[PDB]
């Protein structure tokens, strides 16, 4: 029945003392952290308290959203050589640091996602050509759905899959998605593989990637600017922000201290350095 | 802190130049105008040098006006300090100086008030060998 | 239509909004929740729990298992100090790495009480006593048994019961503390020394180590969320 | 089908016969389906370290030895 | 009244009985004891293989050496178990399963002796791998070392060997072999095996996954970090030694999707 | 008018979206529907009547009425497996083509039990038993009577009852399973084998056929749609 | 003439004094006079598969034998 | 959850049976759970400047004499 | 979506407005306020306090300590003015600088009643009388005692009750005043003159000063909110 917004426990008057019951001296090897208040050690008054954990709990801590990958698309001339571009990017929370890091203060979470999409658009052609306000399409390609492979495809007509149309020059897109996992909760270390090498198959049949599986496999977003060739290209980048609410976890772990290095848990020479110079005997 | 890390400790002639630097690589506020302190075993500690966080906001002591200049990198994150021309008068412990909320160099302008992180200190000698 | 009127902030996009938005994939089953043990409801709570602090952090004792070790000796009894430390929970690098701090560094306010055990990890058969020192900000940092005496102190006595803890009382000017290394909100020192001296007997290891642990106390509170700088991308 | 929740008040206006005193509350209306869709109520609970502090079988007296 | 105490303790599962006089209690991991699988809460259709007793009772690794160079020791569940009687056996025939472990680490030594040893139980502890080339590319074989289990090293150590790569583990003692400092590890259930306090080191771990049941041969659930909080010294000797022993019982153990043996390339 | 906000998404079409919208055709006189026969609630309906699966998928018989047929023979008993099939029902093309998985294919996750049912379509002067084996995986895939005996299996006697169902019961670590060929969502084996032989008198067709068919259980379930890709338009 | 539904909760938000447990609805207005113009309730029915499964005449006994 | 509070008229309409007579009130609607979200309610409460005009220890008679 | 309507002067942002909007800083636990005492409630009551008059504002004086004293003497008694002022609280200079006037450079219009009070700051042996004159306006300012004393006025004894208020009661065409100097909504003069002479036995000082004080009555009462002009900003 203890809110989060509610007021810690007030600390009480406490006096002085000389007896057989031991507060300062315990012992950690236990696996206890002794839980001590001031009154235990120190002299105190009775003092009402007023402050609150109302801003610590999990569903505060990660209310905000973070931009979790920047995707690149364009629309050239009908003259060019290459063909315009197209975005595709795979569903993680991984490639950026921010966001991942707060994440993995825990093993396990259980969360209702909340994207949206800020779309900047820029000419690159040193030109003063004209360009007319761009539409764009972000088509949600779940795992096992076709993905394009040009701009122009019979993919992007979108019968089933979920797609955003973004008007240039308006409120940045935003949708809302459930608990998606496959499993009773997102895993964010997974101490496993895929496949199981067995004996009588070639070690080539049975490798798989350390920490790799399909709990985190959630398909690909792909974007195009639904705009028919300009004669003057037009640059657009999406940024993405991913924000986890109504969000639920489990069993704590320490937060990464050295520098990411991929997907996994592996890190880099020369960036286990994180603790700078101090000595002992000074403050 | 930030890290103030400095280095540079050559014993010129007179009329030499000489570089000194000292990183600021993690963003607190960070260092504002910065700072470079110099300590003569005769005299005591001073101010010398100063360029703002983001503004172009360098002081310069009296003494070391043209010669002297502080520049840095707003990115690969350290301090530079070119010294050029170098007199006897200049010899003495060179110290790098975090002044953080950058009105705390807005306010007075120069540093030394507005300063908590310490730099580990640069014996430069300036002499007629 | 209902006669509308667009106020200010319309169409704007703040991160730290919370509002309501349709749903990509309408009604999809979604797998109910299983007990899955240890779940957290607030950041605190990890607060509460004992961190070991890298307290000799020297050049070649940092970034290496040792920088957790604070050395003893049997050594005859002086009152010079054999630790010491600020009280800068998020921002003095000996406090800034253990989980507390590492906490501390998401949010801008800090308040309440914090609690240093310490743990003797030296042969049975030594002895020695110790005196542990909280002293309030303002005056002269201690630096002899003298003069840290005279702040908050507990005085430990090495035996069967292998750790003791200090608290350190909350006892600030403001309501809340900066996550940064700021004067107005200095927190004050802490710092130890030998009470007596460390004794062993003949066919003992004259030298041993101390681990050291910090915590918050049920009434620790942080405000003001922001991002940490102990993270970094770059490009 | 609204929400109606309170609002803990921190500055108070020199209001009490509108802000201020008089209980502050606030509305919500889910316009969606999808639970899913539902902004963050952000009424949560607490709860006791315990299961991380003091993960211990046997029972903690503070007072009392830790071994004993 | 009776003498009892916390350091005096005897656990019993199955014919096994682990005893002990110098315990610093008994830790059960995030407060919870292990379980067998709600109905509630499970999953796969078919009944389920409850061993009993001849999968749940205590198993004993290889005993190790704790000297002054020792930079650690560690092992994973089930995978510590994979050979040990029943339970292995029941593992390498079913699909999928579930368990719990009451772990005991042993290492006693004198009152003149000193040293602390971290006992981490780390669920999902998926460890750092070897090389700067390539990200997650430690093999099956390496990840999983049985009841040997692996160490930890004081230097990382990047294998430059592009041609037949090592695909193994180099996980750094202080970084907890994850990149996270070690000092946090008190965050997982803990014990510490305090020479002077202790002997011993025990933790009740339950089963811990995203998921009510999984299969083990293809997945760690916990893991085992022993690393020396303090230095192990005696007297005035140079090269002490110490041994060190972990016996694990595997509680609730059940499975499920019975089939044909599974052979899997262990080297 | 009334102060109002525009938040995001505001503008935006999502296509997965539901919301009412002013008509074209006001006052239009719908005309009322009758009783036809034969309505669906449910996608899953459709996917619990069983459809022939296209076992034999060899270069001869693929996209042919043959590769209905799997041919028996009276031959002396053997170890070796009648036909193999991997439990992918969405990913193996085997299983990719029947309604059950057709549907499948508009989904991500699939869930719940399946039913094989084989019917022999030989003389009624044949006889003979089989052994029809599901082998949940992780271990060496099934390829003689042997293993597969261990699984999962019915015994099935040819007789006056012309066909019988082997039921593959959910076993799996998710709770959801991928419609795409995966490892960790894998599904394991069906395998048939001869337990005695197929035998027949003397002026009776020696060699015969076997047709199969699959479907889900009242408990099987599909979540996730998607867009299919046995179906496409090129240009 | 509000048309309030409720929400099979999915995820929880750690919340039972305003989401998570306590039953959450949703309000829905119908706009338009057309029906045609309303959005989908999705508040559909299940039936049994039958008529399509066992679209036989006489009663299937799944333990009987099917020819009798 | 509405808050309906009074309008002090100033200018009337030439009405009384909708606007300038019959007691003219307005709605408000906290539509933010934070506090500092809401609108300024304006209903405030004026004091006595005694603190600042009469800030003496002994009560001052204004019509007796200021020094007696 | 519900149809709705843009009226005019939605998109705009008036200074003026006072609505709600989405929060920085969610769940942030404020400080609670403190009893801190001589909390104020309204402008106005600052503008009840008595504050002095920098009346004699010459080319020497202003600018002074001495801008705020006038002079007195012994002279024989002259029937002309000790000081005259305009009342145009909020735009005669010698008002302007005063609290009441600074508050009143914040509004437009100003209404009520005002006091004047009046302090003798010379020895004890000295005595004397005088006539502080307050004429509304439309007449000629006066400039001798005769038509002042035609006027509201307070005839005041110098004694042992050391100051004289004298209360400007509100009397004006308009409902309210300019904070302009403005002929239509003009004030009137205030003036102060000899009745008797300042008298003093020998061995004390043959002249002396006095302080002057202007306030704001409790009925006292001020609109329509703008910017002052005595601040301002260069660049
Ligand atoms: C058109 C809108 C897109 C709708 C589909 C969104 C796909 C769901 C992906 C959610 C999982 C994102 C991965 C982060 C979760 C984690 O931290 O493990």
């Amino acid at each position: 029945a203890a809110t989060s917004r509610d007021a810690l426990p007030n600390t009480e008057a406490s006096g002085p003392t000389h007896s057989k019951e031991i507060p300062a001296l315990t012992a950690v090897e236990t696996g206890a952290t002794n839980p001590l208040v001031p009154s235990d050690t120190v002299q105190t008054r009775h003092v009402v308290q007023h402050r609150s954990r109302s801003e610590s709990s999990i569903e505060s801590f990660f209310a905000r959203g973070a931009c979790v990958t920047i995707m690149t698309v364009d629309n050239p001339a009908s003259t060019t050589n290459k063909d315009k571009l197209f975005a595709v990017w795979k569903i993680t929370y991984k490639d950026t640091v921010q966001l991942r890091r707060k994440l993995e203060f825990f093993t396990y979470s259980r969360f209702d996602m909340e994207l949206t999409f800020v779309v900047t658009a820029n000419f690159t052609e040193t030109n003063n050509g004209h360009a007319l306000n761009q539409v764009y399409q972000i088509m949600y390609v779940p795992p096992g759905a076709p993905v394009p492979e040009k701009w122009d495809d019979y993919t992007w007509q979108t019968s089933s899959n979920p797609s955003i149309f973004y008007t240039y020059g308006t409120a940045p897109a935003r949708i809302s998605v459930p608990y998606v996992g496959i499993s009773n909760a997102y895993s964010h270390f997974y101490d496993g593989f895929s496949k199981v090498p067995l004996k009588d198959q070639s070690a080539a049949l049975g490798d798989s990637l350390y920490g790799a599986a399909s709990l985190n496999d959630f398909g690909i977003l792909a974007v195009r600017v639904v705009n028919d060739h300009n004669p003057t290209k037009v640059t657009s980048k999406i940024r993405v922000y991913l924000k986890p609410k109504h969000i639920r976890v489990w069993c704590p772990r320490p937060p990464r201290a050295v520098a990411y290095y991929g997907p996994g848990v592996d890190y880099k020479d020369g960036t286990l350095t994180p603790l700078s110079t101090k000595d002992l005997t000074t403050y | 802190q930030v890290q103030l890390q400095e280095s540079g400790g050559g014993s010129v002639q007179t009329g030499g130049s000489l570089r000194l630097s000292c990183a600021a690589s993690e963003y607190t506020q960070s260092s504002a105008c910065m700072g470079w302190f110099r300590q003569a075993p005769g005299k005591e500690r001073e101010g010398v040098a100063g360029i703002s966080r983001f503004f172009g906001t360098a002081y310069y002591a009296d003494s070391v006006k043209g010669r002297f200049t502080i520049s840095q990198d707003k990115a690969k994150n350290t301090v530079y300090l070119q010294m050029n021309s170098l007199k006897p008068e200049d010899t003495a412990i060179y110290y790098c100086a975090a002044g953080q909320g950058c009105l705390t160099t807005i306010q007075a302008l120069g540093g030394a008030y507005g300063y908590n992180a310490w730099g580990q200190g640069t014996q430069v000698t300036v002499s007629s060998h | 239509g209902l006669p509308v009127m667009n106020t200010p902030g319309s169409n704007q996009y703040l991160t730290a909004d919370n509002f309501q938005s349709p749903c990509a994939l309408p009604e999809f089953d979604v797998t109910p929740p299983i007990d899955i043990p240890g779940e957290v409801k607030n950041m605190m709570e990890l607060a509460e729990i004992d961190t070991m602090i890298p307290f000799d952090l020297s050049a070649t004792k940092k970034n290496t298992m040792e920088m957790y070790r604070v050395r003893l000796s049997d050594k005859p009894h002086t009152d010079d100090p054999i630790l010491c430390l600020s009280l800068s929970p998020a921002s003095d690098p000996r406090l800034s790495h253990t989980m507390l701090g590492e906490i501390l560094n998401y949010y801008t306010h800090w308040a309440g009480s914090l609690k240093f055990t310490f743990l003797f990890c030296g042969s049975m058969m030594a002895t020695g006593k110790l005196l542990v020192s909280y002293a309030p900000p303002g005056a002269d940092p201690p630096k002899k048994r003298k003069e840290a005496m005279l702040g908050t102190h507990v005085i430990w006595d090495i035996g069967l019961q292998s750790s003791c803890t200090m608290v350190v009382p909350w006892i600030s000017n403001t309501t809340y503390r900066q996550t940064i290394d700021d004067s107005f909100t200095e927190g004050g020192y802490i710092s130890v020394f030998y009470q007596t001296r460390i004794v062993v007997p003949l066919s003992t290891p004259r030298e041993m180590d101390i681990l050291g642990f910090v915590s918050a106390c049920n009434d620790f509170s942080v405000r003001l969320l922001r991002d940490t700088t102990h993270i970094e991308q770059k490009a | 089908g609204a929400q109606v929740s309170s609002q803990k008040v921190g500055a108070h206006e020199n209001s009490n016969r509108a802000y201020g005193g008089s209980t502050i509350n606030y509305t919500t209306i889910n316009y969606y389906r999808d639970s899913a869709s539902n902004a963050a109520s952000k009424q949560d609970f607490s709860q006791d370290p315990s299961k991380f502090t003091e993960p211990i079988k046997d029972v903690l007296i503070k007072t009392a030895p830790m071994l004993n | 009244a009776c003498g009892y105490s916390d350091r005096v303790l005897q656990l019993t599962l199955g014919n096994s009985t682990i005893t002990t006089q110098e315990a610093a209690n008994s830790v059960v991991a995030y407060g919870r004891w292990p379980e067998y699988l709600r109905d509630s809460e499970a999953n796969p259709v078919d009944q389920p293989t409850e061993p009993d007793v001849a999968a749940c009772r205590f198993y004993t690794l290889d005993t190790v050496s704790w000297t002054k160079e020792s930079r650690g020791w560690w092992w994973k569940l089930p995978d510590a178990l994979r050979d040990m009687g029943l339970f292995g056996q029941n593992m390498y025939y079913h699909y999928l399963g579930r368990s719990g472990y009451t772990v005991h680490v042993q290492c006693n030594a004198s009152k003149f002796h000193q040293g602390a040893l971290g006992v981490f139980a780390v669920p999902e502890m998926c460890l750092a791998g070897d090389s700067n080339t390539t990200t997650m590319h430690t093999s099956y074989q390496n990840a999983n070392p049985g009841e040997k289990g692996g160490t930890f090293t004081g230097t990382f150590t990047p294998d430059n060997n592009q041609t037949s790569p090592a695909r193994r583990f180099c996980p750094v003692d202080y970084l907890l072999g994850n990149g996270t400092l070690l000092g946090n590890a008190f965050v997982f259930p803990h014990q510490i095996i305090n020479l002077r306090t202790n002997n011993c080191a025990t933790l009740v771990l339950p089963y811990v996954n995203s998921l009510s049941i999984d299969s083990m041969v293809k997945h760690n659930n916990w893991g085992i970090a022993i690393l020396p909080l303090a230095p192990l010294n005696f007297a005035s000797e140079s090269s002490p030694e110490i041994p060190i022993t972990l016996t694990i019982a595997p509680m609730c153990c059940e499975f499920n999707g019975l089939r044909n043996i599974t052979l899997p390339r262990l080297q």
